[PDB]
RNA sequence: AAGCUUGAGUCUCGUAGAGGGGGGUAGAAUUCCAGGUGUAGCGGUGAAAUGCGUAGAGAUCUGGAGGAAUACCGGUGGCGAAGGCGGCCCCCUGGACGAAGACUGACGCUCAGGUGCGAAAGCGUGGGGAGCAAACAGGAUUAGAUACCCUGGUAGUCCACGCCGUAAACGAUGUCGACUUGGAGGUUGUGCCCUUGAGGCGUGGCUUCCGGAGCUAACGCGUUAAGUCGACCGCCUGGGGA
C-alpha cells in the first residue's frame, strides 16, 4: 500500500468532533491492515496566520500506509465536516516514527 | 542515417591525417578489405589489420617523414544516384595522369592499369592522388 | 504506463516460464493490450491527445507486424490469429 | 532535524521579510538548493508560513 | 448545445430544443389541484379591466406550500415538473412517513434531493432555516415578508437574491431590479437560487400560437381610429405626436409609485 | 531465397521532469452593496478639465458578493514536434533516461499528393462577468485634433461543443547519422569506495557561456557548427507591377 500522513487541523474549541471521526477511521484502516505508524496528538498549536479569526489547531496525524480507495473514505468525511481545514494526505517519502 | 560505407571509409583517410595519427580504425567489411588491399599495394598505407570474431574492426597503418599528409585527394566517384561506367579503352585519367582510378570490374577491385592489363571495363569506384 | 497485469500476465498464454518479446507474435498481442489500456483513458480528460497520437502509431505497428509475420511464415501467422479476438 | 516541516529548522533558511536565503548559508552543498527553495514554498501551504510577510 | 432544427420551413428553421431525462412531462397528481377558471381580463360586472389575457384552454392551480414550516421532519423530491401558469419548475415532495406537497424547485436538474424542516438545520438549498440563522452572503431563494402571506418575492425562472447585512430585527437584501430593502430576519425564506432559466429559450416562429399561449394579438393606437385609443395617428407610418397610454396618460419616463405605506423599509428603488 | 549483431525494437524493475487534462484547496485588490467614521478634498498634469464628492468623497474599519490570472520563487534550471508549458494537493496519462538479463535480426533515414497541432484577436451556440478595454462617450492640447494624454465604458478576456489556422512561431540557424584539440558553469540515472572526500574515479542521458581548427562577400556558425562526409523533399533566377 501507498504511504500517507493523514493530517488534519481542527480548532481546539471544536475538539469534540475528533473522537466523532477518528474512532471510525482507525477501525476502517485496521480493516485494511494499515500500519498506523504515528497516531500522535500535538496538544495545541498555532497557525501561520489567523483565518476567519480562528488561529489554532488540535493537530493530530495517523501515518497510515493504506489503499487509494480507503483514503477516499477519509477525504469525503473531512469534506463532509468542512469546518476542518488543511485535511491533507501527504503521499510517499516512506513511513515516519519520531521524525528524527 | 548511414547509407554509404565507402564514403564512411574515405572520411577515415582525411580525419586521421588531419590529427597526425599513426593508425586509423573503422567498421570492417569484405569490400573495405578489398579496397585496403589496393591502398597497401599502390604504396599509400604501410599495412592493414582486422580484429574481432563477430564484430570486426579494420585498422589502417600510415607513415610520415616531414610532418605533412601522404594523400591530399581521395574521391568516391560512383555514388548511388550517379554511378560512372567505362569500357576497356575509355578508362579515365586522374589529375592529368598524376593520380589513379579504381575499377570494380566483373571479377573484383583493381586499378585502371590492372583492368587495362586484363582487358576489363566496369564501375569507377574511387580516385586517389 | 501499461500495467504489469498486461506485461507479466501474457506469459500465461504465450509461455509458461519466461517471455519471448522479439518474436513479432508477442508484439501484436502487446500492442492489442496497449489499445485496451488507452481505451480506458477515453471519455475523460478529453482535451489531452498524446495517447490518441500514440494509438495512431500502435494500430499501424500492429498491422505491419501481422503482415511481416505472414511473409516470414504462414504457419506462425495462423498460430497467432487463432489466439486473438480479431475483426472486433 | 533534517526536514523542512519543523519551524525551528525552517526559520534558519528564510528572512525577516519572508524571502529565501542564498546557497552559502543553506548547507545544501550547492546541490540541493533548487529543491530546498521549493520545499520552503511548500511550507506556506502546510500552514507553517504566511504566503508573503506584507499581509 | 442547445441543438437547432434543420432548415425546411418558416419558422422551424430557427427552432431550438433542450432536454432533461429526469424531468416528468406527464399529468400532475390530482389531490393537490384546483380548477382556477380564467377571468378573460374582465371584471365582476363583465366589462374588460385588463387587455389581451385569459384566452386559450384550461389552466389549473397547483396547491403549493408557500407557508411550509415543521421541525425535524425531512422530505424527499418524489417528482420534478413544470406548470404553464408560471416560469420556474415545481417539485413534488414526500415527508418522512407520509403526505405529498409541492415546493418551488431550486437550481439543478434532478429529483431525489432530500430537504430539511427546522431552525437548527444545515445551510443547504430548500431548508426552512430563518434569515436570523444564515451566515450572511447566502442566497435566500423565494423570500417571505409576512408569515400570513408566505413566500412572496423571487419566484420566476433564473432569479436569485443575495443578503447584504443583518442588524436589529432585520436583514438587508439585494434584488434583480436594483431594489435595496430590509425585511424581518425571523422570516423562513427557501434557501438557494431558482432553477429552469430556459422559459425565454422558446422560438415557435408562427403567429397562430397566441391563443394556445393564453392571449390574443394587439392592434396599434396609431393604426385604429382616434375614438378607441388616444394615439389616433395618422394614417400609418405617420405617428406625428408624443406617446401616451390607451387611457390618455403620459407614462414613458413619468413615475407612478404613491402607496404611502412601504418606503419606510426601502432605501433605493429600481436601477 | 536463407544468414549476421554494432544502429533499431520490446519487457519484469527502477530515475527526473512548468509536456498533456481533471477534482479539491488558497491570497489580495480595482468594483458593486449595507453599517462604523472624519471633513473637502480626491483624481490627472506642463497646467487644468471631463470625472469622483459635498445627499459626507478619497482616507480608514467591519460584513458580503464577483472573476481572470497565479506576485516572489524565476534562471545562461527542466519538459514538448512546434505554439508553448508555472501557486499548492491528490489523481488520469503519452514520451524520455538507467542496470542486469532476455528475445528479434536491418526492423535503418526521408517522403510527391495526403493526414494532423494555435499564441492572441475573430466566429458558430448558450452561460459567466471583479479588473480591464477596441468601439462608444466626454474632457484636455492646438489655429485645428475625428489622435497622443486623462475620465467613464460595449464587444472581448473566462466555460462547453465546433470553426479560424496565421505570428519576431526568431536562437533571422530545413531534416537523419558519424567524425572532431580546448576553457568555464549546471541537470539527472548507474558501478565501486569507511563517500571516514566541502563526495571521488569510471559509465550513461541532457544543458549554458567563452574559445581554437574548419566555413564565409564580410558579418555571423563553432563538437547541441552555417564545420566535414554522405541520403532525401520544396523553392529561387533584378526590382516595381503582385
Amino acid at each position: 500500500m501507498r504511504h500517507y500522513e493523514i493530517v488534519f487541523m481542527v480548532h481546539p474549541d471544536q475538539s469534540e468532533q475528533v473522537p466523532g471521526m477518528i474512532e471510525r477511521y482507525t477501525a476502517a484502516i485496521t480493516g485494511a491492515e494499515g500500519k498506523i505508524h504515528r497516531l500522535e496528538d500535538w496538544g495545541r498549536r498555532q497557525l501561520a496566520y489567523p483565518i476567519n479569526k480562528l488561529h489554532k489547531a488540535h493537530y493530530v496525524l495517523m501515518n497510515v500506509e493504506a489503499p487509494q480507495e480507503v483514503i477516499d473514505e477519509l477525504e469525503t468525511t473531512f469534506r463532509f465536516n468542512d469546518a476542518v481545514i488543511r485535511s491533507m494526505v501527504m503521499r510517499t517519502k516512506h513511513a515516519v516514527t519520531e521524525a528524527s | 542515417s548511414m547509407q554509404d560505407p565507402i564514403a564512411d571509409m574515405l572520411t577515415r583517410i582525411r580525419n586521421g591525417q588531419a590529427a597526425n595519427k599513426a593508425a586509423v580504425t573503422m567498421p570492417s567489411s569484405k569490400l573495405k578489405v578489398a579496397i585496403a588491399n589496393v591502398l597497401k599495394e599502390e604504396g599509400f598505407i604501410e599495412d592493414f589489420k582486422v580484429e574481432g570474431d563477430t564484430k570486426p574492426e579494420l585498422e589502417l597503418t600510415l607513415k610520415y617523414f616531414q610532418g605533412k599528409a601522404v594523400v591530399e585527394s581521395i574521391q568516391r566517384v560512383s555514388r548511388p544516384g550517379l554511378r560512372i561506367y567505362k569500357r576497356k579503352d575509355e578508362l579515365p585519367k586522374v589529375m592529368a595522369g598524376l593520380g589513379i582510378a579504381v575499377v570494380s570490374t566483373s571479377k573484383g577491385v583493381m586499378t585502371d592499369r590492372a583492368a587495362r592489363q586484363a582487358g576489363l571495363g566496369g564501375e569507377i569506384i574511387c580516385y586517389v592522388a | 504506463s501499461l500495467s504489469t497485469e498486461a506485461t507479466a500476465k501474457i506469459v500465461s498464454e504465450f509461455g509458461r516460464d519466461a517471455n519471448d518479446t522479439g518474436s513479432t507474435e508477442v508484439q501484436v498481442a502487446l500492442l492489442t493490450a496497449q489499445i485496451n489500456h488507452l481505451q480506458g483513458h477515453f471519455a475523460e480528460h478529453k482535451k489531452d491527445h498524446h495517447s490518441r497520437r500514440g494509438l495512431l502509431r500502435m494500430v499501424s505497428q500492429r498491422r505491419k507486424l501481422l503482415d511481416y509475420l505472414k511473409r516470414k511464415d504462414v504457419a506462425r501467422y495462423t498460430q497467432l490469429i487463432e489466439r486473438l479476438g480479431l475483426r472486433r | 532535524e533534517i526536514d523542512y516541516k519543523d519551524i525551528a529548522t525552517l526559520k534558519n533558511y528564510i528572512t525577516e521579510s519572508g524571502k529565501i536565503v542564498p546557497s552559502r548559508i543553506t548547507g545544501t552543498r550547492a546541490k540541493y538548493q533548487r529543491q530546498l527553495a521549493r520545499a520552503i514554498k511548500r511550507a506556506r501551504y502546510l500552514s507553517l508560513l504566511p504566503y508573503t510577510d506584507r499581509h | 448545445a442547445v441543438v437547432k432544427c434543420k432548415p425546411t420551413s418558416p419558422g422551424r428553421r430557427h427552432v431550438v430544443k433542450v432536454v432533461n431525462p429526469e424531468l416528468h412531462k406527464g399529468k400532475p397528481f390530482a389531490p393537490l389541484l384546483e380548477k382556477n377558471s380564467k377571468s378573460g381580463g374582465r371584471n365582476n360586472n363583465g366589462r374588460i379591466t385588463t387587455r389581451h389575457i385569459g384566452g386559450g384552454h384550461k389552466q389549473a392551480y397547483r396547491i403549493v406550500d408557500f407557508k411550509r414550516n415543521k421541525d425535524g421532519i425531512p422530505a424527499v423530491v418524489e417528482r420534478l415538473e413544470y406548470d404553464p401558469n408560471r416560469s420556474a419548475n415545481i417539485a413534488l415532495v414526500l415527508y418522512k412517513d407520509g403526505e405529498r406537497r409541492y415546493i418551488l424547485a431550486p437550481k439543478g436538474l434532478k429529483a431525489g434531493d432530500q430537504i430539511q424542516s427546522g431552525v437548527d438545520a444545515a445551510i443547504k438549498p430548500g431548508n426552512t432555516l430563518p434569515m436570523r440563522n444564515i451566515p450572511v452572503g447566502s442566497t435566500v431563494h423565494n423570500v417571505e415578508m409576512k408569515p400570513g402571506k408566505g413566500g412572496q418575492l423571487a419566484r420566476s425562472a433564473g432569479t436569485y437574491v443575495q443578503i447584504v447585512a443583518r442588524d436589529g430585527a432585520y436583514v438587508t437584501l439585494r434584488l434583480r431590479s436594483g431594489e435595496m430593502r430590509k425585511v424581518e430576519a425571523d422570516c423562513r425564506a427557501t434557501l438557494g437560487e431558482v432553477g429552469n432559466a430556459e422559459h425565454m429559450l422558446r422560438v415557435l416562429g408562427k403567429a397562430g400560437a397566441a391563443r394556445w399561449r393564453g392571449v390574443r394579438p394587439t392592434v396599434r393606437g396609431t393604426a385604429m381610429n382616434p375614438v378607441d385609443h388616444p394615439h389616433g395617428g395618422g394614417e400609418g407610418r405617420n405617428f406625428g405626436k408624443h406617446p401616451v397610454t390607451p387611457w390618455g396618460v403620459q407614462t414613458k419616463g413619468k413615475k407612478t409609485r404613491s402607496n404611502k405605506r412601504t418606503d419606510k423599509f426601502i432605501v433605493r428603488r429600481r436601477s
